[PDB]
């Protein structure tokens, strides 16, 4: 039983390319550029 | 603790964009109206029902009560 050296290293391949799309997920300080402007 | 994330979701540009638009030009023409028919209302209208005075033809829109259904 148990993962087959193919499925063994594409499931590392896989999980180390989520890994880095999930920290690509978060916002840099400056990231919600948001415009200012108004009019008891 | 700085675990923001970004949170993907369509774009609500053109819905809010639409809906602006439609509260804007209903409102443009709406907003006359409503005061319009304030001031009819306060310094005009309801006329009185009266009796119609002997040899007197009254005209087809002196049988109405408010002042635009005259
Ligand atoms: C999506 C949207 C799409 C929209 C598409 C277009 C809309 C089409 C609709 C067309 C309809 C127009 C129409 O026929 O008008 C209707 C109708 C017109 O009446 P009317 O037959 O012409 O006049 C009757 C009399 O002949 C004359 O009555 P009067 O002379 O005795 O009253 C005086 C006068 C004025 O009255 C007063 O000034 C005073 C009376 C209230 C004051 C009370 C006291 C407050 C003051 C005290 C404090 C200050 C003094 C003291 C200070 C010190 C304090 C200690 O009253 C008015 O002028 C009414 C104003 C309403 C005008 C609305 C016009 C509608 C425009 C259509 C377009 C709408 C576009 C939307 C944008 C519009 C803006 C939002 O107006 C209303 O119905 C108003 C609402 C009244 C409801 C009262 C509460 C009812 C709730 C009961 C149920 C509750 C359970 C739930």
């Amino acid at each position: 039983s148990g993962y087959t050296p193919d499925e063994k290293l594409r499931l590392q391949q896989l999980r180390e390319l989520r890994r880095r799309w999930l920290k690509d997920q978060e916002l840099s300080p400056r990231e919600p550029v948001l415009p200012p402007r108004r009019v008891t | 603790h700085g675990k923001r994330l970004f949170i993907i979701k369509p774009s609500g540009f053109y819905d809010r964009r639409f809906l602006k638009l439609m509260r804007f030009y209903i409102l443009l023409t709406g907003i006359p109206v409503a005061i319009g028919i304030t001031l009819v209302n306060v310094f005009i209208g309801e006329a009185e029902l009266a009796d119609i005075p002997e040899g007197y033809v009254p005209e087809h829109w002196e049988y109405f009560k408010h002042p635009i259904s005259r």
